[PDB]
């Protein structure tokens, strides 16, 4: 998925290629693999992001619950994303913190 | 375990002086005499003074932690 | 591991001006920092302490 | 599925065993120093 | 003067920006509205103690 | 095949309960 | 139907085009059900969509002088597709450049910060040169993010513009207001004449008017705002029975840590 | 593509809107529940109007936001709802989930229940028991029955556990399986 | 009668209330420390006499009933203080 994403460019890639990200992110929460899990959620937020929607990606964190056994490097990016997100939005302090962590982590 | 001490005597105090103005309370002008001197003693007073004394301690002890 | 978080870098960009930064890629540090600013301002205020007297002799 | 994936999520659930594990020498430890 | 140093068109315009900027705890002053100066605050607030701790 | 191992593990889950609850015991009444 | 809106608008009373909205509303209803959504991204499908973009447009334009203000966010909701979606022929209509303006404004207008910037990431229009007609809205908001006069002079100039003039009587109250709250703890001490200066007043009545509303004691042109502060609260509820948790739960973090 | 319109097409009237609302909604509620997550309120008030009928389109459409959101008792109580909008043969991943999700809740309610009484009762809501026994039925046609019986070995209920798979077949291993099992589990003896 | 936390006074009002002419009360005052009826400080410049603590006396019946309320109030606080200091540090206890 790293690499699908990736070369793709638009609607059908955005779009038709995002709903199978979260189709099989619900699949795979239900499969309770985390690394695969977490990778998934930074694909569609990143899109979220390539996209102007910093709103459904919002909303979309306040419905997620992110899992433990991790790739350090996958959690700076959620933590980047994150603090992003949650900086356009106007909050600034709670940003720091997430981007600080995509820093350390 | 010394605030539960504390809690006890007071209560002790308390009930004794309605006894006074119950238990026919003879007078013991000498006691009333000491709760008064207890009031007298009682630290008072947010005053600008402490606030300021309390503050200068807490932050020293701050350092140190 | 390695490998991971150059996969990360290559997601969150390319990218232009950082390769351009990698390409440059040195020097030290020396101790500490803050505030540098900008500079030629003492002899400049001399300069000017002059003129401002010069001026102020002009006064 | 219904009960088929059930047991895996209980089955994850080996996460105590290690934690335990971080116990016995944990504990074991102090046996040999207590002993 | 300080609208001379910010450059800003108007001392109406001012005395919103310093009237704002003291709501938000920034300045600690006053302002003197007829003679139009503002005037500042001390440090009264030196050893806070709240903050450090 | 499950009605006997998916139900024969609830007791492991409980033998880490068993044991998880009891191993904190000996690290309690060690340090005394 | 397709006719009937640009007679509403075009005819120019929006009452008429009011009453006139509910009987269109049930052919966008079928409609609705099918120029509605518009996820296929997409000849006979861009009249469908040519057509829907100039309904609920005249939609939204109505529903401004009418005060069904959230309705058409809505509408400008079912519009986000049409102008952000894929194509160059789709997302023309200067009812968009008005429109947008509009609705952020609409948005500052209720107070709602959050939901605007977040419309200003969305918005991210890249090829975007300054703020066009967009400025508006944005340097309304940049301003008042601190000074306020540069912020009344964008007021003056929205008359180059819509019913929005409306939103204006909102957001110069919605200013006045600050200014007042931001002077009641400015000096305690004003003449009359300088409030007229400062709350942006053609009248020297509107002023004790104000006031009296902001219940300011008046003497004689010179206002009081007194008290000034209570610099009280000195600590003594929470610089004890918090620390000392703070101690507890510090010891207990030094006990806990175990 | 985006909610929005569906987002706003909710509070418009005509219930035939709010239909075609919810169904269009309904066919892409999965992805974009996430932009309806916030009419939940509304989708909410929605199911307590009889007025519009097919509000268990939004009960279940909310329910694909509840696991979506991760509420399922929310979820499975609106599911619940459907009646129609669910079925157990529709299958999804989420169906399959909703369903299992929604079992499980009558299995202590069931103990719960049997914890007092134990048999034949209204109290659990029906439509999950039948759902359960429905599924029971689907496990009678998986006809493998400890699949069943395990169920019903918590769901207690004999009558499930009657005697059908009994004159069905396997002479000899129908119930010392599970009666061996039963006595190294059950806690009521 | 002026207290608790409010015992001061001017030497205008030691004047009126002993209708003695303001400069013995200073006298007054510094008399009735040296005996142990007061202890305080006088403040001239200002005219204020702040009384750290007064001798205390007697009473009847209804004094004592001010004596039981304070002391309910000064319970009150440890109850609560003592009762709320369990919660956070129910891990130490012994």
């Amino acid at each position: 998925y790293y690499y699908h994403a990736r070369v793709y460019e638009f609607l059908d890639k955005l779009d038709v290629v995002r709903s199978f990200l979260h189709a099989r992110l619900r699949t795979a929460t239900l499969r309770h693999d985390a690394d695969g899990q977490a990778t998934l959620l930074n694909l569609l937020l990143r899109n979220y992001l390539h996209y102007s929607l910093y709103d459904q990606a919002e909303k979309l964190v306040s419905k997620s619950v992110f899992p433990e056994q991790a790739n350090n490097n996958e959690w700076a990016r959620y933590l980047y994303y994150t603090g992003r997100i949650k900086a356009i939005q106007l909050e600034y302090s709670e940003a720091r913190r997430t981007m600080t962590n995509a820093l350390r982590k | 375990h010394g605030l539960k001490g504390l809690n006890s005597k007071l209560l002790d105090i308390r009930s004794y002086l309605e006894k006074v103005a119950t238990g026919k309370l003879p007078i013991n002008h000498q006691i009333i005499y000491q709760l008064q001197d207890v009031f007298n003693l009682l630290p008072d007073v947010s005053l600008q003074e402490f606030v300021k004394a309390f503050y200068l301690k807490t932050n020293d002890q701050m350092v140190v932690v | 591991e390695k490998k991971q978080p150059v996969d990360l870098g290559l997601l969150e960009e390319d990218d232009e001006f950082e390769e351009f930064p990698a390409e440059d890629w040195d020097a030290h540090v020396w101790e500490d920092n803050w505030d540098d600013d900008n500079v030629e301002d003492d002899f400049s205020n001399q300069l000017r302490a002059e003129l401002e007297k010069h001026g102020y002799k002009m006064e | 599925y219904l009960s088929k994936i059930e047991e895996l999520q209980l089955i994850v659930n080996d996460k105590s065993q290690n934690l335990r594990r971080l116990q016995a020498q944990r504990n074991e430890l102090n046996a040999k120093v207590r002993l | 003067d300080i609208a001379q140093k910010l450059q800003l068109d108007s001392p109406e315009d001012a005395e919103f920006i310093v009237a704002k900027a003291i709501r938000d705890g920034v300045i600690e002053a006053s302002i003197n509205h007829e003679k139009g100066y503002v005037q500042s605050k001390e440090m009264i607030d030196i050893y806070s103690t709240r903050e450090p701790q | 095949d499950l009605y006997s191992r998916y139900k024969k593990l609830q007791q492991e889950l409980e033998f880490l309960e068993v044991q998880e609850e009891y191993i904190k015991d000996e690290q309690k009444n060690l340090k005394k | 139907q397709a006719a009937t809106g640009m007679y509403e608008q075009l005819k120019g009373e929006w009452n008429r085009k009011s009453p006139n909205l509910s009987k269109c509303g049930e052919e966008l209803g079928r409609l609705k059900l099918v120029l509605l959504e518009l996820n296929f991204l997409p000849k006979l499908t861009k009249q469908q969509l040519i057509l829907a973009r100039d309904i609920l447009e005249i939609g939204a334009q109505w529903s401004i002088l009418r005060k069904d203000i959230p309705s058409f966010e809505r509408y400008m909701a079912q519009l986000k597709c049409y102008y952000f979606d894929y194509k160059e022929q789709l997302p023309e209509s200067a009812y968009m450049h008005q429109l947008l303006g509009l609705n952020l404004l609409f948005l500052l207008s209720q107070n709602r910060v959050a939901e605007f910037h977040t419309e200003l990431e969305r918005l991210p229009a890249k090829d975007i040169q300054t703020n066009v007609y967009i400025k508006h809205p944005v340097s309304l908001e940049q301003y008042l993010m601190e000074g306020s006069y540069n912020k009344v002079f964008l007021a003056k100039g929205n008359i180059p513009a819509e019913s929005y003039t409306f939103f204006i009587d909102i957001l110069l109250d919605t200013i006045r207001d600050e200014i007042a709250g931001c002077i009641e703890k400015a000096y305690e001490k004003i003449l009359f004449t300088e409030a007229t200066r400062i709350l942006f007043f053609n009248t020297p009545k509107k002023m004790t008017d104000y006031a009296k509303k902001r219940g300011w004691v008046l003497g004689p042109n010179n206002y009081y705002s007194f008290a000034s502060q209570q610099q009280k609260p000195e600590d003594t509820t929470i610089p004890s029975t918090e620390l000392a948790k703070q101690v507890i739960e510090y010891a207990r973090q030094l006990e806990m840590i175990v | 593509t985006s909610a929005a319109g569906i987002i706003s097409l909710l509070d418009e009237d005509e219930p035939q809107l709010k239909e075609f609302a919810l169904h269009k909604l309904n066919a892409v509620v999965n992805d974009f529940w996430a932009e309806i997550s916030e009419s939940v309120d509304k989708i909410e008030v929605l199911y307590e109007d009889e007025g519009f009928r097919s509000r268990q389109f939004a009960a279940l459409v909310a329910s694909k936001v509840f696991y979506h959101l991760g509420a399922f008792e929310e979820s499975l109580n609106y599911a619940l709802g459907a009646g129609d909008l669910f079925n157990v043969n529709d299958n999804s991943e989420y169906v399959e989930t909703i369903i299992a999700k929604c079992i499980d809740h009558y299995t202590k309610q069931c103990v719960e229940n049997a914890d007092l009484p134990e048999g034949e009762k209204k109290p659990i809501d029906q439509r999950l028991e039948g759902i359960v026994n429905k599924m029971f039925q689907r496990c009678l046609d998986d006809h493998k029955y400890k699949q069943a019986i395990g169920i019903a070995l918590e769901t207690r209920r004999l009558d499930v556990f009657e005697k059908t798979i009994l004159e069905s077949n396997d002479v000899p291993g129908m119930l010392a399986y599970s009666l061996k099992l039963c006595m190294s589990l059950m806690q009521n003896k | 009668t002026r207290p608790a936390n409010h015992r001061q006074l001017t030497f205008e009002e030691i004047a009126k209330s002993a209708k003695i002419t303001v400069n013995e009360v200073e006298l007054l005052v510094m008399k009735a420390l040296s005996v142990g009826l007061v202890k305080g400080s006088i403040d001239e410049v200002d005219k204020r006499v702040h009384m750290t603590w007064v001798q205390p006396r007697v009473l009847d019946l209804q004094q004592i009933k001010g004596m039981k309320d304070r002391l309910e109030f000064w319970c009150t606080d440890v109850k609560s203080m003592e009762m709320l200091v369990e919660h956070q540090a129910h891990d130490i206890l012994t």
